[PDB]
């Protein structure tokens, strides 16, 4: 791409009116906007499907043999006609290709044709003190229409709130001084906190609209070079006081990406730099692959296989033509060696039958309308039912083994609340959880009962609250408080201390914020609220509910009404939250004697390490030490708050020391973190405030049943790794006992580890499988560790962050030790991942230990790894189009993938398992039985069927069934498959499809078609005249016929027997099929165009002795299998018997088909 | 200033709700079926056995007649005549047999008549089937099972491009003869028609008063005739095939185009054996019951058959509804019928004696770790 070279617009500084180029530089190569993300070009199209199809190996013999038809000289007859059906095929599978990147497409354009507006009506140089306050400005500029087709370097765009951002940005006027926005970049991570951005140093002092266009300047900016958060620019510009160019450099900082949006910002006008794929979620993107399914390489195999089976089997077919060939008798009348093995081949045409793809598009075609049509997947909160973009995958999520996830959108939405916090040991608010599972079956009626006390005590609550005041934006939407007791310790019932205490508590809750008040747009009655971070707005509107309302940021002093009653307070200071600090502090002054006040909230740790452990009364303290490890230890995110009294002359000597350290210049954060730490190292705790997240609706049970399914999952996050443990925690994961194998590489065990991050890894690594569990050793551990296919032992825990799991995947014996640690592990956790790194560890986990996998997510961000699992699924709504676009699947809510991939996965598994076998037994059994009668006239090369069955018995006799038992097959009921899905098992250890299987197949169809030969010719044997009429037979199309008549009703009973699910649906179409066989067959035969039978209605249907070797066909093509399969029941009792039996006895007979997550009352006895 | 369903179809097949019976393998169940299947068709096979043992037939064999008869009446050679009569199971009475050569005609390969003179202990109920029977003999070729044209079969005038460079059903090897007239009947079918000239009477040798006479007409069916029309050629552009010189030694006259419509026997001809044995029908007799007694038969021999080392006979039977006399459905029949109950009995007793629990709700996958 382009590093160097910076590129260098002018700003301001017009062209001459006479010649214009509409631009200031030269032309230069120009990336589009237009975002590809569809699969082929359309341009280029047929050659990328055709190639895509070519790999395969039947359809490429098809073609030679179509070829060589042709080019063998007089030795068949030229095919001319004989050709369409590869024809229609392929033109079938580019048309179903052609409609996919058409709804891709049409997708990608209705993205694209969104909203954007670009001042005009002014002479525009491109497109058409400081400050003076002489002009007037100009009436004419309103806001043109634009689109996102028609954005590239050199524009400017205006962005207002609500609104997402078309390319990469640079921040050059927003709404307030200063030039500060705020950003959400959750398409690229899941932090929760806003995103500031600070926009040009020069441009901090225009205020109007036309002042961003008073000043004339020039960018010197670079191009994408490959890096992620790495970006050098010069902005230059000339002063009108005096002749000269000044310049200031731009970093990172200042750069704002494509997949963000804007929040709490009326209107900012920025310039375009990047366009197109510059943009880092086009780098992380990928290339939007094939996304071929796995079975198709062993189907491919298989292929090959029945090749070789041809070839061996031609190769001593064509051989005994030599023996008679040139010796007696004969009355008719090398190179002739090479022409009979020829005619053996193109006799032998059909035993891998062009309707194997065909079938195979149509099956999952079928699978993907379905998925789609299914009711049960349709979320009616925002309209969108689960839909299958990519139709080719359809079948590989029976294997789905491990799932990767995210935290912008799969895990939880995007709110969170208050629920309880602790105040002098006392614990307000109560929740709902599963943390009493295990301390000491039946647990299904205590949690109803808690939800049901939880909701009467929020009623009455809200009920009290309504009724001893009337408050003045009291609303139950944000009322998350459940404990009642706040208002009888207010009112003086809980002595004095504590009343205090809790006053004070209820006081700090609502003063300690970076939230700006904002009257709403709809109803100045109604005013909104507009935190800068989510858990403060959560904190805002609990404080709101419960009388302490915050409005207003005076200029000394912030509005708060207590109950009604208003007044203004008097702030001093803010020292703002630092991500490395821990904590944000407030200092007010009260006037009584007037006092300054001194609140800050932060961390536990960081809390209890600024207190005064050296007097106290050693039991305020310990109780509340004791409640916070309790909630800890039960898994509860939470924070602490400490206050401080001083007195004027402490008041301002404090000022004094600030103002002389950390209000300097030249690098004032170390004075600053001095200053903290100096009055922050006494203090006086008061409490703490605990926040809690709500995650999607049914994750806790869902991860259940996916763990105790065998399918062990992970859990990649973003931001932080807090945030991740306490989510874990929160859910139904991470348990207490389960040792935290931490893996950290610059942590604060470097003190006695001090080396470069690869040695620090390969000790941790050591001390880890050595210390505890003796497993050391690379290559016999991959050995042992190919062969176990899923369990779930170890009950162990792994936190990695992303410097060390990249220092550890870089390496490949690094990784081999990390797929060891990870394998005998279960709750791996994956933090300060970027894109790259998990594409990279997702392509590891794959390649090594082949398991198929998963990758369920959201954001701009995972597309990564969603390219990379083989199967694409995303959250899609409001909050996610972006992973969507790249997904194979769309689903609504994480809620039902949990069903999806454990319900219908299974199915297609077993559905195409079964398919498979039927579809190579169909074919052998019309295939082996020519073969078996060449060897009477001895291989010379003789059609024993009719000319038209070749092309017309696979295309409609016994094609229907095979399809139909694919498609509509039912294993078992979804309900039943969710009540337990160790039926999965089966999916996961793959021994439903494989070669043993094949070959038992291959020699039952190689003995069906034994029998099916020798039946009529040994019936005939004796007389030639088993007609009951004499009269004229003998003919070969005659036996021919009796022959695929009895193949035909064996293929069409078989697979009525191996269907699990017999319905008037699969019956109906086997029972029209032979009606359809009977038909045709007599309608062919009754007409002028039946040139050899013209009576072989009369000749078959109208004999005893046809009927008769027919049934005696059907015996011994059923009883066989049928009594493996009896004795295989018992012999090998596979788990699908034994629970559809536990079904059908009544054990789920109250169980609905309905089943539904929010029903535990289930009257089991 | 500034500014800024699709529900899926609920159906029961659409849901995937249909009416379902899910196949249950329970021994409860299954056995009754095995029982009542294989009790019913092993009393049907029987019945086929006791239907199949109910007719007679007898099967001569005369492809070598001129090397080992004489012109007096000689024993047959034990290889060459297979008797079965439901009436006696020890009925051998070697029957008798001559030759006569008649010197009119000058093909020495194959000239004469061969008499067979035999004795039968019972009647023919009303059906009489005389076929000629035939041993290693390829008829099913690839090339010769094509070797013909349905074009000449409506009678239409083909021609030489009709015939040779039509599609791959044509007669490639004789579509024209060596001066150029077309062939008629065209291809290796037509060519290797049989020289064999059958009577069609019967000559008694105990009543030869009244001796019985056979008739070959209508040996094919009714409808199938509607596809076969009479020639409508210019009677001079049509020439024999080259081994059919001996029946015209001129060719097709004015007045000798055969009638396909009313040749049978050459329709049937034109019906090409599958297999190693071929016979087709050549004397049916369904007016009067034939008697019981001592019977003769004079063949005239022209086909030549044992210069490819094949062999041919004669079969005559008086059919039943199972066709030609055959034990081999009734042995199938009965073996299947007896496997199914021994697996049946067999399967039970591994379940009651060796058998453990019907179904254990902890015998799964996950119930032993
Ligand atoms: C061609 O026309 C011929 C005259 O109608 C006839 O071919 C054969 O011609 C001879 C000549 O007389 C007929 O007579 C032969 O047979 C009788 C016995 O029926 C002998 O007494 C004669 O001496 C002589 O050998 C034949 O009868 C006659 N063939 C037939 C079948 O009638 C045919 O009409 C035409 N050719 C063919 C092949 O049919
Ligand atoms: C005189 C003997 C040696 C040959 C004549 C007997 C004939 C009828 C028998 C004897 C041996 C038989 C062969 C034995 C082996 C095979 C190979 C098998 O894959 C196809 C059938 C085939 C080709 C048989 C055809 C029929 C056969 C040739
Ligand atoms: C030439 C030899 C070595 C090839 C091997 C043949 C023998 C060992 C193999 C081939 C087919 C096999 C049989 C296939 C089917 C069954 C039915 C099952 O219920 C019992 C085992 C049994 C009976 C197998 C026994 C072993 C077997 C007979
Ligand atoms: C069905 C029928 O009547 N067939 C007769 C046949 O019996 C008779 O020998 C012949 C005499 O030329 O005339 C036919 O029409
Ligand atoms: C013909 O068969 C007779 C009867 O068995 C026999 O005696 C004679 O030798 C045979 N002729 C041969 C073999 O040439
Ligand atoms: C019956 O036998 C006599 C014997 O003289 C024979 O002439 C006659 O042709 C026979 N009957 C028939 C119909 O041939
Ligand atoms: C007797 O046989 C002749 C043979 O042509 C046939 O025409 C006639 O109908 C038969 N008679 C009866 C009563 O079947
Ligand atoms: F959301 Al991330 F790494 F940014 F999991
Ligand atoms: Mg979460």
């Amino acid at each position: 791409n382009r590093s160097d070279e910076l590129r260098t617009v002018y700003y301001n500084l017009p062209l001459p009116e006479d010649m214009l180029d509409e631009d200031g530089l030269p032309l230069a190569v120009y990336p589009r906007n237009k975002i590809r993300t569809t699969k082929y070009t359309p341009l280029t199209f047929f050659p990328k499907n055709i190639l895509f199809q070519f790999h395969n190996f039947a359809n490429i013999y098809f073609l030679i043999l179509l070829i060589l038809g042709a080019f063998q000289i007089f030795g068949v007859t030229n095919p001319g006609f004989a050709s369409v059906p590869l024809i229609v095929i392929v033109i079938i599978t580019a048309i179903k290709d052609g409609i996919e990147d058409s709804r891709r497409t049409v997708l990608d354009l209705e993205v694209n044709n969104t909203r954007t507006h670009i001042l005009s009506g002014v002479k525009n140089e491109n497109v058409a003190n400081l400050v003076d306050r002489t002009l007037q400005p100009n009436p004419e500029c309103r806001f043109a229409k634009d689109y996102w087709k028609n954005v590239k370097v050199g524009d400017i765009v205006r962005v207002h709130n609500n609104d997402e951002i078309p390319a990469d940005m640079i921040l050059l006027s927003t709404s307030d001084v200063d030039g500060a926005c705020y950003v959400e970049t959750k398409n690229l991570d899941g932090e929760t906190n806003l995103k500031v951005r600070q926009s040009l140093k020069c441009s901090k002092i225009i205020k109007s609209s036309r002042d961003i266009t008073r000043t004339k300047f020039w960018v010197e900016s670079e191009g994408p070079h490959a890096n992620l958060y790495s970006y050098q620019g010069n902005f230059k510009w000339q002063d009108t006081q005096n002749g000269n160019i000044r310049n200031e450099p731009v970093n990172i900082n200042n750069l704002l990406l494509r997949g963000c949006t804007l929040r709490n910002t009326k209107w900012a006008m920025g310039m375009v730099i990047f366009t197109g794929d510059d943009t880092k979620i086009m780098i992380n993107a990928g290339v939007t692959p094939t996304k071929k399914s796995r079975i198709s390489r062993e189907l491919n195999f298989s292929v090959i296989l029945n090749f070789v089976l041809l070839f061996i089997l031609c190769f001593t077919a064509g051989i005994v033509n030599g023996v008679y060939y040139k010796q007696k008798p004969r009355s008719r009348d090398s190179t002739n060696g090479f022409v009979s093995f020829w005619v053996a081949v193109i006799l032998y045409q059909s035993l891998v039958p062009i309707s194997l793809y065909i079938s195979v598009e149509i099956i999952k075609t079928a699978q993907a309308i379905f998925i789609y049509t299914d009711v049960l997947l349709y979320n009616a909160k925002l309209d969108y039912p689960c839909t299958p973009k990519s139709w080719n995958i359809s079948d590989d999520l029976g294997q789905i083994e491990y799932i990767f996830s995210d935290k912008t959108g799969t895990l939880t939405q995007n709110v969170m609340e208050f629920k309880k916090c602790t105040i002098n040991g006392v614990s307000y608010g109560r929740a709902y959880t599963e943390a009493l599972a295990g301390l000491r079956v039946d647990v299904e009626s205590e949690g109803r009962r808690e939800k049901e006390e939880i909701a009467k005590d929020r009623e009455t609550m809200i009920d009290e609250l309504r009724s001893m005041s009337d408050n003045t934006q009291f609303c139950p939407e944000d009322l998350t408080f459940v404990s009642k007791e706040i208002v009888e310790d207010l009112k003086g019932s809980s002595g004095d201390h504590q009343q205090k205490c809790c006053e004070h508590f209820l006081l700090a809750l609502a003063l300690c914020h970076s939230v700006l008040v904002e009257p709403n747009k709809d109803d100045p009655k109604k005013l909104d609220i507009k935190a800068q971070s989510p858990d403060e707005s959560a904190l805002v509107s609990t404080a709101r509910q419960l009388g302490y309302s915050f409005v207003g940021s005076s200029k000394s002093g912030l509005i708060v009404e207590i109950q009604g009653v208003q007044k203004e307070f008097q702030v001093l200071n803010v020292l703002e939250f630092n991500s490395s600090r821990k904590r944000m502090s407030c200092i007010i002054k009260i006037p009584g004697e007037p006092k300054a006040l001194l609140i800050c909230k932060g961390a536990d740790s960081v809390i209890y390490s600024r207190l005064d452990r050296t007097q106290n009364d050693a039991t305020l303290l310990e109780k509340t030490a004791l409640h916070l490890e309790e909630y800890a230890t039960e898994g509860l995110r939470t924070l602490c708050l400490a206050q401080r009294e001083l007195t004027w002359s402490e008041y301002e000597r404090w000022v004094k020391t600030y103002d002389v350290a950390a209000a300097s210049v030249t690098n004032r954060e170390e004075e600053l973190d001095k200053v903290t730490d100096v009055i922050e190292r006494e203090l006086i705790l008061l409490g703490g405030t605990a926040i809690e997240d709500r995650l999607q609706d049914g994750v806790p049970d869902s991860i259940a049943l996916l763990a105790e399914a065998g399918i062990k999952l992970w859990v990649l996050t973003g931001d932080k790794v807090e945030t991740a443990i306490n989510i874990g925690f929160s859910c139904n994961v991470l348990n207490n006992d389960m040792e935290l194998l931490v893996v950290k590489a610059s942590g604060e065990d470097v003190e006695e580890f001090g080396s470069d991050p690869i040695q620090v890894v390969n000790n941790l690594v050591t001390k880890y499988l050595r210390e505890k569990f003796g497993m050391s050793g690379s290559e016999e551990e991959l050995k042992e560790a190919k062969r176990e296919h899923g369990l779930p032992q170890g009950n162990f825990a792994v936190i990695i962050d992303g410097d060390a799991l990249k220092v550890a995947l870089n390496g490949e014996e690094m990784r081999r030790k990390f797929l060891l640690l990870c394998k005998n592990c279960k709750a791996v956790l994956c933090c300060r991942v970027s894109p790259a790194q998990k594409a990279a560890v997702v392509k590891l986990v794959k390649k090594t230990l082949d398991v198929m996998t998963l990758a369920i997510g959201d954001g701009s961000n995972d597309v990564a790894m969603i390219q990379s699992a083989d199967v694409g699924v995303g959250i899609a709504g409001e909050e996610g189009r972006q992973a969507v676009m790249c997904s194979d699947y769309a689903i609504g809510q994480f809620r039902y993938v949990t069903r999806l991939v454990l319900v219908h996965g299974k199915w297609c598994y077993k559905r195409l398992a079964e398919m498979i076998p039927q579809f190579f037994y169909k074919n052998v059994i019309f295939t082996l039985s020519l073969f078996w009668y060449g060897i009477y006239n001895n291989f010379d090369g003789s059609y024993l069927f009719e000319y038209t069955y070749l092309t017309f018995y696979n295309l409609a006799f016994t094609s229907v069934p095979v399809i139909l038992l694919a498609v509509l097959d039912q294993d078992v009921s979804d309900t039943v498959s969710m009540l337990v899905p160790q039926l999965y098992r089966v999916g996961i250890l793959r021994k439903e499809w494989n070669q043993t299987k094949f070959l038992w197949y291959m020699l039952d169809g190689v003995y069906q078609s034994v029998i099916c030969f020798f039946f009529p010719y040994l019936a005939y044997h004796k007389n030639m005249v088993v007609t009951e009429n004499g009269l004229g037979l003998d003919h070969r199309y005659f036996v021919g016929v009796f022959v695929t008549a009895i193949a035909v009703t064996s293929c069409n009973f078989y697979v009525f027997m191996e269907q699990y699910r017999w319905d008037w649906f699969c019956g109906l179409f086997i029972c029209l099929s032979l009606a359809v066989f009977y038909g045709w067959t007599g309608i062919w035969t009754s007409s002028s165009s039946s040139n050899e039978f013209y009576k072989g209605a009369a000749r078959v249907f109208a004999q005893p002795a046809y009927w008769a070797v027919l049934f005696v066909g059907v015996l011994f093509c059923l009883l066989p299998r049928f009594t493996i399969d009896c004795i295989r029941k018992i012999f090998y009792p596979k788990d699908i018997e034994i629970v559809r039996e536990m079904w059908l006895r009544g054990d789920f007979d109250l169980y609905p088909q309905g089943y539904d997550p929010t029903d535990p009352s289930r009257p089991r006895i | 200033d500034e500014v800024k369903n699709r529900r899926p179809k609920e159906d029961a097949f659409t849901q995937q709700r249909l009416a379902a019976i899910n196949p249950v393998l329970t021994p409860r169940t299954v056995l009754p079926l095995y029982l009542l299947i294989a009790v019913v068709f092993v009393i049907v096979g029987g019945c086929i056995l006791a239907q199949n043992s109910k007719v007679d037939e007898v099967t001569i064999y005369y492809q070598d007649c001129m090397t080992n008869a004489t012109s007096s009446w000689s024993d047959i050679p034990s290889e060459h005549w297979q008797f079965v009569f439901h009436k006696y199971k020890t009925y051998n009475t070697a029957p008798q047999w001559r030759f006569v050569d008649d010197e009119s005609d000058d093909f020495t390969k194959q000239r004469g008549t061969c008499q067979i003179r035999f004795t039968t202990p019972s009647d023919m109920k009303n059906n009489v089937y005389l076929n000629y029977v035939l041993e290693k003999f390829a008829a099913n070729h690839r090339r010769y099972v094509l070797s013909f044209s349905e074009d000449q079969i409506r009678g239409e005038d083909a021609s030489y491009e009709t015939v040779h460079d039509a599609t791959g059903i044509n007669c490639k090897p004789l579509s024209k003869n060596a001066d150029g007239k077309i062939y008629y009947p065209c291809g290796l079918i037509a060519n290797s028609m049989f020289n064999d000239t059958f009577p069609l009477q019967l000559t008694n040798v105990g009543d030869t008063s009244n001796n019985y006479s056979l008739t070959n007409k209508g040996i094919n069916w009714e409808s199938d005739k509607k596809r076969y029309k009479k020639t409508k050629y210019n009677y001079t552009q049509i020439a024999p095939p080259p081994y059919w010189e001996k029946m015209y030694p001129d060719g097709y006259n004015e007045t000798n185009i055969p009638d396909i419509q009313d040749w049978e026997e050459f329709q049937n001809w034109m019906r090409p054996g599958a297999f190693d044995k071929i016979t087709k029908l050549i004397r049916i007799n369904k007016n009067d019951t034939l008697p019981a007694g001592e019977y003769q038969l004079d063949i005239g021999l022209h086909w030549p058959v044992l210069e490819f080392n094949g062999k041919k006979g004669i079969y005559l039977t008086h059919g039943s509804h199972l066709g030609g006399r055959n034990p081999f459905l009734g042995i199938v029949y009965l073996i299947g019928g007896c496997i199914c109950a021994a697996m049946a009995l067999i399967l039970l007793t591994f379940w009651l004696f060796g058998g453990r629990k019907i179904a254990d709700a902890s015998s799964l996958s996950w119930n032993m770790k």
